């Protein structure tokens, strides 16, 4: 649920 | 079924402004991230701005690389993506972009368009001198020969080289444009039997939209 | 900003073999590492994200993994749609930021040029012009060195030297080299002759016209 940049 | 197509591109002089539309298809536009990216010639990918869903209220973010002079926007209703392009420089020449999310890392491009090259350049836009390359003075050998035509002093790029020819297969090389005294200048070459040369007829077909032209060039020997 | 060095710039394979691209990066990035391959005429497809989750679509044959600085994609079992170029991208962080990319090329056996010299056209110098011409068709490896002599004088100044990028058909390379003069000067001299020099031989192939001949 991180995926990185948003 | 997802589409992103780019238009807008053309050419400019430095100093002044242009706008790109990316006109986006086949998913719910609202939902998504988008991004524009551009690419020159000879470069690296260059990420430019980013604005973002609906969830996250349609904010933006940019690259500080081209010192605020880019505007990334949105159309909801119309599912429309918007560059406007202050303040151009020929440093922006380069083909543009857009991008859309892959749904869960909203930082990745999942979808791109094929692109629309902007061009800033003080050059005007000149048709191209279509010469034939044809063999004739000195040796003639061989099972086949290789023909050529020489697409000199065009601005905007691009053309687009069509050889016939037909039923016999041929082989053509189309050689990428480069700049000479301000201009583009691009060849292609093509291979027929001597069997068939120079009885049957072989025309290079040049087309530069930008300018409206077409050239049909006959390659006759020298 | 995170810079990313991607390596290497080039690759040469087959189909059915495995290649490696390496990317690292200049400070942490977390596991947000992405990569895209590029192909004239398509668009650019996502094929990993998170450094090593695929993107629907892609096929259980590319591998990612890596974690901080240092990431790497392996592409296993190639098939001819995999010939193309690739780049990463952080995705951790704005900027976003890309490598320099990986061409990955067919490979096929070595062959020499064929090679073709023109003199200007009839067409060229009435309309004031004159340009030299030789095709260096259908060779591989890429590298290639082209000599342009004019009255056996090596000439550099005026040479545009283009490359197509790898032929669909033949893995072959093509390249073609225009000596631009100006008709005053094209007038003066009667031997043009290019040489060319490919890994292929010690020798260069030599195409050369004189218009004392024709």
């Amino acid at each position: 649920t991180d995926h990185g940049a948003e | 079924e997802v589409n992103l197509v780019e238009s807008g591109g053309g050419l400019e002089q430095s100093g002044g402004s242009l706008s790109l539309s990316c006109a986006a298809s086949g998913f719910t536009f609202t939902d998504y991230y988008m991004s524009w990216v551009r690419q020159p010639p000879g470069k690296a990918l260059e990420w430019l701005a980013l604005i973002r869903n609906k969830a996250k209220g349609y904010t933006t973010e940019y690259s500080a690389s081209v010192k605020g002079r880019f505007t990334i926007s949105r159309d909801n209703s119309q599912s429309i993506l918007y560059l406007q392009m202050n303040a151009l420089r020929a440093e922006d020449s380069a083909i543009y972009y857009c991008a859309r999310d892959n749904g869960a890392a909203r930082a990745t491009f999942a979808y791109w368009g094929q692109g629309t090259l902007v061009t800033v350049s003080a050059a005007k836009t000149t048709p191209p001198s279509v010469y034939p390359l044809a063999p004739g003075c000195g040796d003639t050998t061989g099972s086949s020969v290789t023909l050529g035509c020489l697409v000199k002093g065009y601005f905007p790029e691009s053309v687009t080289v069509t050889w016939n020819s037909g039923s016999l297969s041929s082989s053509v090389h189309t050689f990428p444009a480069l700049l000479q005294s301000g201009l583009y200048t691009m060849s292609s070459s093509v291979t027929v039997p001597s069997s068939t040369w120079p009885s049957q007829t072989v025309t290079c077909s040049v087309a530069h939209p930008a300018s409206s032209t077409t050239v049909d060039k006959k390659l006759e020997p020298s | 900003d995170v810079q990313i060095t991607q390596s290497p710039s080039y690759l040469a394979a087959s189909p059915g073999e495995t290649i490696t691209i390496n990317c690292r990066a200049s400070k942490s990035i977390r596991k947000f590492l992405a990569w895209y391959r590029e192909k004239p005429g398509k668009t650019n497809k996502l094929l990993i994200y998170s450094g090593s989750t695929l993107q629907s679509g892609t096929p259980s044959r590319f591998s990612g993994s890596g974690s901080g600085t240092d990431f790497t994609l392996t592409i296993s079992r190639l098939e001819p749609e995999d010939f193309a170029m690739y780049y990463c991208q952080q995705h951790n962080d704005y900027p976003l930021t890309f490598g320099a990319g990986t061409k990955l090329e067919l490979k096929r056996a070595d062959a020499a040029p064929t090679v073709s010299i023109f003199p200007p056209s009839s067409e060229q110098l009435t309309s004031g012009g004159a340009s030299v011409v030789c095709f260096l068709n259908n060779f591989y490896p890429k590298d290639i060195n082209v000599k342009w002599k004019i009255d056996g004088s090596e000439r550099q100044n005026g040479v545009l030297n283009s490359w197509t990028d790898q032929d669909s058909k033949d893995s072959t390379y093509s390249m073609s080299s225009t000596l631009t003069l100006t008709k005053d000067e094209y007038e003066r001299h009667n031997s043009y002759t290019c040489e060319a020099t490919h890994k292929t031989s010690t020798s260069p192939i030599v195409k050369s016209f004189n218009r004392n001949e024709c």
